[PDB]
RNA sequence: CCGAGGGGCUCUCGCUUCUGGCGCCAAGCGCCCGCCCGGCCGGGCGCGACCCGCUCCGGGGACAGUGCCAGGUGGGGAGU
RNA sequence: GGCGCCCUGGAAUGGGUUCGCCCCGAGAGAGGGGCCCGUGCCUUGGAAAGCGUCGCGGUUCCGGCGGCGUCCGGUGAGCUCUCGCUGGCCCUUGAAAAUCCGGGGGAGAGGGUGUAAAUCUCGCGCCGGGCCGUACCCAUAUCCGCAGCAGGUCUCCAAG
């Protein structure tokens, strides 16, 4: 009250020195920052053909998440529980020496190695494949090889995702083989959710081609020279 | 056989420069907010001289924008300013005698030194003593403004280039007679390792083109193509036209 | 004298009891005095009479 | 988070201190300059003679790798005397000559008598 | 443009120019905790200091350049 | 000796000054101050030591022992060095850094009183200063020229 007083610093050109503000634009990047942001606009920029512009177009965010729940109890063996399942065939087979205990472990495949002989010998019935593989090659033929083969497959966001389900880092495809059968209406139920966006659309899904927009800083002006085509006609 | 006198300047062993007490590049100070939008307010100190250089300095102190500090350049030093005088700096800067600003902001028949012939070149053209510029023919669509070369070359620029308004200080220079070898050799003492030069006629055949024979001559036609290789270009090289001259220049 | 004896002195042998003491030249501390004022004042006549031109157009 | 700066200077990461699990050379080596190494023998010349008593100083001639304070602990810890000062002396054939000076309480011309000269 | 207390076919930007001074490390306002039984301390955040965006900003630009090949020129140089 | 430092005050009938200049209403002359260099003198050092001279001891270490003296002035376009002032010359403008200091700011810090704190670039007192070079010639005989070679080879001091 008594003494406290305002005095604001005026921060045109000519007053006081311009505060600490954000520069977080202009700022001198290291050269793997800047390599990594300028290929990012260069898939946004050249003609991308369609056979990579297969994917951008994923699976949106609730059909993901209900193709991992379908995914989660179909984890595989790892080498903690591969210990005890190894005691409890050969515990009992000390015991009772079972000619058949077990008719059937289900389990979801992993690997591109691996999908592609179950796909072309059609014993895949649901193939998950990644989005984000560095040599972008080693996955490109499948969308295509899915369709002669009749397999339904869909594009997830995320090779870390789905590699997570597998207990490693990337995995870059999963299939399902042998589901459970009282589960069945669960795989079933989002195949032609699934199969109506992949399979029935890749006779224009492959004339689709990518890319091919200018940046904001360019495509402005050619609004702005239309603009005032605009007014150039009213 | 031997490599002749032109050949030898390139490599700069005894050729180079002499740029020990010469005092920095006189560059105009580069650009950022304050020259694009509006004018920076700075002061002259001192009024300097380079070694090899007939142009006088000034040095001016600007006060940064962002660290709180202040920060000294070189100019150029139009011919009138004295120290203890403000030099404005900018788009909106007013146009007096020693300020600094855009071609396209100031009015055709100016008066300009010290231009920029790319936009943040810091300044190019017209810095010798007693040059200038002369500015014509704006053109507000694709912007760019034409400006006269002191080598009477109308050549077109930007709009943008940063230019400071007046002519050189230091001018008539060469009016004065050098009137004695000891003068240039003060001359060329402080420059480079060029003044001594013998007429090439006067040398051995090993030496240069024109040398040899029993008789000072040329032998030769002195005037060379273009295509030359290096060790034959001497001479009036790739001239239009010899003999004194008739007219001005009368050609593009 | 030179720079290294002078890191042996006390300061009463190396400055001067006014502001900008070992400094400046005390006619220019005298004239950044005035020239401090006399500016600094005009930008109240400068304001005031601006503030004015506001008030009575 | 904002950047105030224009520039990325690279962060600070964490540099970890090398404890290693053996020893690369086993065993601290033995210092072969000790303070027998150090002090050879003393100069018994005329112009070494005549220092002594003149001028309580007592001459040696030192291992050459040996400075001023290693040369003063080894010859107050040998002969058992306090020592003032030291100046010592590369001599031209090869070998560094020390002039040791005892403090007043001591004498020279004596305990050279125990030393042997 | 019209007209009515006003609307915005159309627009400008704006916050430093009589002078050899000074200028940063936020005042202020808004909130929140530990702190005072509806009062006292010690801390933190936002606005002050607009939002979003895909290249640091400009100037060129499919030319210039560079790689290979061809044709001119080439006592600069080579061998005879 | 120097000041381009200050105060009073105001100058034409213009004055003050230099070997030459130059300076003055943006403050002359005059009066009173302030600062810088003080390598000169006095004093402390320091007469106890040095030199000159006279005289006596001591074989020997003896930085022996004693007496007396080491005093006045003058002068200079002198020579050499130095400090300072002032001009001239340049299309020539005649180095960098390490180091060190002062100022501007004012984040803070400090005892809380009829007692002492933070701080001190003040006066003392305490401890340390390691490594390497050092002799001698420097040349009509210690260097190079095959050599004690009329050759060559960078400087300083300099009397009548
Ligand atoms: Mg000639």
């Amino acid at each position: 009250n008594p003494l406290f007083e305002k005095r604001p610093k005026n921060f045109g050109i000519g007053q006081d020195i311009q505060p600490k503000r954000d520069l977080t634009r202009f700022v001198k990047w290291p050269r793997y920052i800047r390599l990594q942001r300028q290929r990012a606009i260069l898939y946004k920029r050249l003609k991308v053909p369609p056979a990579i512009n297969q994917f951008t177009q994923a699976l949106d965010r609730q059909t993901a998440t209900q193709l991992l729940k379908l995914a989660h109890k179909y984890r595989p063996e790892t080498k903690q529980e591969k210990k005890q399942r190894l005691l409890a065939r050969a515990e009992k087979k000390a015991a009772g020496k079972g000619d058949v205990p077990t008719k059937r472990p289900p389990v979801l495949r992993a690997g591109v190695n691996t999908v592609t002989t179950l796909v072309e010998n059609k014993k895949a019935q649901l193939v998950v494949i990644a989005h984000d593989v560095d040599p972008i090659e080693l996955v490109v033929f499948l969308p295509a090889l899915c369709r002669k083969m009749g397999v339904p497959y869909c594009i997830i966001k995320g090779k870390a995702r789905l590699g997570r389900l597998v207990h490693r880092k990337t995995c870059t495809t999963v299939a399902f083989t042998q589901v459970n059968s009282e589960d069945k209406g669960a795989l079933a139920k989002l195949v032609e959710a699934i199969r109506t966006n992949y399979n029935d659309r890749y006779d224009e899904i492959r004339r689709h081609w990518g890319g091919n927009v200018l940046g904001p800083k360019s495509v402005a002006r050619i609004a702005k020279l239309e603009k005032a085509k605009a007014k150039e006609l009213a | 056989g031997r490599v002749i006198r032109g050949q030898r300047k390139g490599a700069g062993s005894v050729f180079r420069a002499h740029v020990k007490h010469r005092k920095g590049a006189a560059r105009l100070r580069a650009v950022d907010f304050a020259e694009r939008h509006g004018y920076i307010k700075g002061i002259v100190k001192d009024i300097i001289h380079d070694p090899g250089r007939g142009a006088p300095l000034a040095k001016v102190v600007f006060r940064d924008p962002y660290r709180f500090k202040k920060r000294t350049e070189l100019f150029i030093a139009a011919e009138g300013i004295h120290t203890g005088q403000f030099v404005y700096c900018g788009k909106k800067a007013q146009l007096n005698i020693g300020n600094v600003l855009p071609v396209g902001t100031m009015p055709e028949g100016t008066i300009v030194c010290c231009l920029e012939e790319k936009p943040g070149d810091r300044g190019k053209l017209a810095r010798a003593s007693g040059n200038y510029a002369t500015v014509i023919s704006h053109n507000p669509e694709t912007k760019k403004t034409r400006v006269k070369l002191p080598s009477g070359s109308k050549k077109v620029i930007s709009s943008a280039n940063r230019a400071v308004v007046g002519v050189v200080a230091g001018g008539g220079r060469i009016d004065k007679p050098i009137l004695k070898a000891g003068r240039a050799y003060h001359k060329y003492k402080a420059k480079r390792n060029c003044w001594p030069r013998v007429r090439g006629v006067a040398m051995n055949p090993v030496e240069h083109p024109f040398g040899g024979g029993n008789h000072q001559h040329i032998g030769k036609p002195s005037t060379i193509r273009r295509d030359a290789p290096a060790g034959r270009k001497v001479g009036l090289i790739a001239a239009r036209r010899t003999g004194r001259l008739r007219g001005t220049k009368t050609v593009q | 004298v030179r720079p290294k004896v002078l890191m042996r002195l006390s300061k009463t042998k190396k400055h001067v009891s006014r502001a900008y003491g070992g400094s400046m030249c005390a006619k220019c501390v005298r004239d950044r005095i005035k020239r401090a004022f006399l500016i600094e004042e005009q930008k109240i006549v400068v304001k005031v009479l601006k503030a004015q031109a506001q008030s009575q157009k | 988070k904002i950047r105030t700066s224009p520039t990325f200077r690279r962060p600070k990461t964490l540099r970890l201190r090398r404890q290693p699990k053996y020893p690369r050379k086993s065993a601290p080596r033995r210092n072969k300059l000790d303070h027998y190494a150090i002090i050879k023998f003393p100069l018994t010349t005329e112009s070494a003679m005549k220092k002594i008593e003149d001028n309580n100083t007592l001459v040696f001639i030192v291992d050459v790798k040996a400075n001023k304070h290693q040369i003063k602990q080894a010859v107050k810890k040998l002969y058992d005397i306090d020592v003032a000062k030291v100046n010592t002396l590369i001599r031209p054939d090869g070998e560094k000559k020390a002039y040791v000076r005892l403090a007043p309480d001591y004498d020279a011309l004596d305990v050279a008598n125990k030393i042997g000269i």
